[PDB]
RNA sequence: GCGGGGUGGAGCAGCCUGGUAGCUCGUCGGGCUCAUAACCCGAAGGUCGUCGGUUCAAAUCCGGCCCCCGCAACCA
RNA sequence: UGCCUGGCGGCCGUAGCGCGGUGGUCCCACCUGACCCCAUGCCGAACUCAGAAGUGAAACGCCGUAGCGCCGAUGGUAGUGUGGGGUCUCCCCAUGCGAGAGUAGGGAACUGCCAGGCAU
RNA sequence: CUCCUAAAGAGUAACGGAGGAGCACGAAGGUUGGCUAAUCCUGGUCGGACAUCAGGAGGUUAGUGCAAUGGCAUAAGCCAGCUUGACUGCGAGCGUGACGGCGCGAGCAGGUGCGAAAGCAGGUCAUAGUGAUCCGGUGGUUCUGAAUGGAAGGGCCAUCG
RNA sequence: CUUACCAACCCGAUGCAAACUGCGAAUACCGGAGAAUGUUAUCACGGGAGACACACGGCGGGUGCUAACGUCCGUCGUGA
């Protein structure tokens, strides 16, 4: 019938970018589904959030045999 | 296992011939055999299912696996998940002291018989069958019958094509029309 | 909107209580479960009651 | 009039013309109607060339029309303001981008498609030109 | 479907979890004839002690070599031969096999040899 | 521009609350009558305006389009 | 040291699929038996246990093969940052960046740890 | 709330283009173990285009309590066993908002479930399912109590309209 | 039985898409390091505001008729 409705943006996407150095507890990056998944000393939120669990820098890296994207800490 | 016995021994070398094989192992054999009893009129009452398998259970001396259905489909008028018709799967031993069990004593009481049919094969080497009266068998009394049911039997075997599938049967003396 | 607010209320003593939803039609049935007792720091059964 | 059978959506955007065309050789016959410039063809133009064509060559050989009205246009009914919302599906167009091969004829020798194909391009609002297949 | 490809299925859940957790694991693996036992490093590359029942030095002491009482000869081999070496506590990775009859006289033999999981 | 409707041949229920087509008339068949009406008795006829979506299932729900009925179309 | 097999990895199609061939001392697989441990919403099929008569048929591994997938330049083209211009719904010039597709071609993976067998 | 417009970080308007929500669930939650679709072909009692059975093809075209999007095979999909972590106190550190707020969260203490164990569990694949304050109700409360002891009333905690 | 015609799937060839993606830039943005340059140009706290009617031009778009010195956003410039 008629339109006009829209919700409020949810500011997703990546907080973090690589080489980034970043406490533990940072949000790395806010997400839908798991377009990037946790890899090394990262955690997943109950919505797939993505939290570094050691301080050090980010690092983004393409592994499995799907050539999925991971996100893990090099801890420094 | 008296065609057990029989399959071993006599079978076996007459089509490792038959076929020039290499190896035994290369020659049919028979993995189960799984009777099937599609109700479909249980939906107006479920009192008639259970002896319907309770009929099965006396074939085979198993108790049956009661089928769901997959889908819901209107056009027979079912909700999925409903218990529509039971089955039973047979193995080992059980399925020798059954497969002679009507070929010795199955075959000669169907109604008018005229032979089975050596086209009723899967197109990669097993067999199925149905038959449409349940006071066929010796267990099943007459006496005590409420519906005149049928069941579908299916023959699965390890043979490649219909030739080798036709082959094995022919050797336990099948009758083809 | 079927849904009413119940409280679990503890076995125990104390009048410690936990709130949730139920749908009364198709579940008559009290609702019992083990939950933990902040007063007696322990872990009884709490029991169904109105809001 | 062609007209897609059924869409995902009515309504488009407006959207831009820019760039050069895809499909800018005679594919199925032997010439071809090739527009030199840009700009949108209405189903209804589409179809005034091809009867133009198809009569020219009194219904002989083969014609393949290479674009389809995909695009549907909007307009608003007159003496209504500005608002309201988008206006109701008109009509429907194909974007022409310069080199787009438009119609292709085979089976008529090429004296008749030039007449054939300058009978049918006095009926499209773009400038076209006369083309023919090549060994790629 | 063989039942190799279904077994590796059902072993890379738990394998994964120890990757993670970087830990070093006890990999057993089952053939109807055999069973064999490995402690992988933590990063899951370098082979720490092994054990198994096609090494001569264990099968001759067996009545056969695929049997219950088979799996606690390696389940004790292994891990007196990796408690000297220097590793006392690993996690169990039963891959894909049931954690019941010889996986578990193997793992409990183990653990009887002093090995903490 | 907003609300309500299109169902046997005719006029109307049922849609709200998804599964099950009902009422009165007419029509067909047999009776009563010398004959017709009235009357009594029995039986048929709709796939629900159309196309599409939702559902296991659509007359019913939700669209679009064909239609009829409406109400409103104001201050210069 | 070489060959071969098993386990765990790296890597994630140049590594896949098909087609052809091939392997059983060991290994592996099927296999044998099943009262019992355990198991089937029925079935020792699977899971599990006890075994070693048979077989490499299947599966798996290996070898070959360009049928397909996959990889893939060079050049050109599209686009585009900045500056300028035109006939300005679209383009052009200077300069920087520069695809996608396609073409030549490549290509029948590579590799680590440990273990066993065999030759040495 | 979801997608597009939105110009490859975030955000971004219109009486712009399309759809949804004002819930549900003590299992549809937790855990352990297992499992893998759609569709089609062939054969087969009643049985039919479509029921259950068997085989092959196929490879997620399926499924997810519900819109869309992003996810999902280690399945987040399906089944069974046992269960109540749909725990209490907290919380490094971040995300997002003018603010009120909203969101994510390892780890710590207490107590608990499942598992042989490593471990996992502070609801549900995620994102909608909502209403500040005042006033008042109900339960609790080593708080207060207008001379004093009580009480009323108030506070604090839990919760309701 | 053969028969104005329509025709799924598959195969070959050819296009189209804001709400299609097995591809994928330039830019922009986030972080790190390094010089030079810039009257700290940056951040925090405090005192005082004003302003919340914008306009046109370029570029990218929605809307409209790729109509409007129209309208609504993004970004830059100028006017203000
Ligand atoms: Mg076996
Ligand atoms: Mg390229
Ligand atoms: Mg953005
Ligand atoms: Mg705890
Ligand atoms: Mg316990
Ligand atoms: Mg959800
Ligand atoms: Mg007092
Ligand atoms: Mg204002
Ligand atoms: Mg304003
Ligand atoms: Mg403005
Ligand atoms: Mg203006």
């Amino acid at each position: 019938t008629r339109n006009g409705r829209d919700s409020e943006a949810k500011r997703l996407g990546v907080k973090r970018f690589g080489g980034e150095s970043v406490l533990a507890g940072s949000i790395i990056v806010r997400q839908r589904g798991t377009k990037f998944h946790a890899g090394a000393n990262v955690g997943c939120g109950r919505d797939h959030t993505l939290f570094a669990k050691a301080d050090g820098k980010v690092k983004f890296e393409v592994k499995g045999p799907k050539n999925r994207k991971f996100i893990s800490i090099e801890a420094e | 296992a008296k065609l057990h016995d029989y399959y071993k021994d006599e079978v076996v070398k007459k089509l490792m011939t038959e076929f020039n094989y290499n190896s035994v192992m290369q020659v049919p054999r028979v993995e189960k055999i799984t009777l099937n009893m599609g109700v479909g009129e249980a939906i107006a009452d479920k009192k008639l299912l259970d002896n319907a398998a309770a009929d099965l259970a006396a074939i085979s001396g198993q108790k049956p696996l009661i089928t769901k259905a997959r889908k819901s489909v209107a056009g027979f008028k079912i909700r999925q998940g409903y218990p529509i018709g039971c089955k039973v799967t047979l193995r080992g031993e059980r399925m020798w002291e059954f497969f002679e069990r009507l070929i010795t004593i199955a075959v000669p009481r169907i109604r008018d018989f005229r032979g089975l049919s050596a086209k009723s094969f899967d197109g990669r080497g097993n067999y199925s069958m149905g038959v449409r009266e349940q006071i066929i068998f010796p267990e099943i009394d007459y006496d005590k019958v409420d519906r005149v049911r049928g069941l579908d039997i299916t023959i699965t075997t390890t043979a490649k094509s219909d030739e080798e599938g036709r082959a094995l049967l022919a050797a336990f003396d099948f009758p083809f029309r | 909107g079927i849904r009413e607010k119940i409280k679990l209320v503890s076995s125990a003593g104390t009048g410690h209580f936990y709130t949730t939803t139920k749908n009364k039609r198709t579940k008559p049935e009290k609702l019992e479960l083990k939950k933990f007792d902040p007063v007696v720091r322990q872990h009884v059964i709490y029991k169904e009651a109105k809001i | 009039m062609l007209q897609p059978k059924r869409t995902k959506f009515r309504k488009m955007h407006k959207g831009r013309n820019r760039g050069l065309a895809q499909g800018t050789d005679v594919s199925f016959g032997s010439f071809g109607l090739k527009a030199v410039g840009r700009g949108r063809l209405t189903a209804r133009q589409i179809e005034a060339a091809r009867r133009a064509m198809t009569r020219a060559v009194k219904r002989q050989g083969k014609i393949w029309i290479r674009v389809f009205p995909d695009k549907p246009i909007t307009e608003k009914p007159l003496a209504v303001r500005m608002g309201k919302g988008k206006g109701n599906v008109e009509y429907w167009v194909a974007l022409i981008q310069p080199g787009k091969v438009l119609y292709e004829m085979d089976g008529v020798p090429e004296e008749l498609a030039r007449e054939a194909f300058k009978l049918a391009a006095a009926k499209l609002p773009i400038k076209t030109t006369f083309v023919t297949k090549t060994v790629m | 479907m063989d039942k190799k490809s279904a077994r590796i299925r059902r072993a890379t859940r738990a394998r994964r979890k120890l990757q993670e957790l970087g830990a070093t694991r006890l990999v057993v693996h089952r053939t109807p004839r055999h069973i064999y036992a490995q402690v992988i490093a933590p990063n899951g590359s370098e082979v720490l002690v092994a054990a198994s029942t096609v090494e001569k030095a264990i099968a001759e002491q067996l009545k056969y070599t695929g049997n219950k009482d088979a799996a606690a000869a390696v389940g004790k081999a292994v891990a007196e031969r990796a408690l000297e070496k220097g590793i006392k506590d690993v996690s169990f990775d039963r891959s894909g096999f049931q954690y019941h009859g010889r996986v578990q006289a193997l793992a409990d033999a183990a653990r009887e040899a002093g090995l903490q999981f």
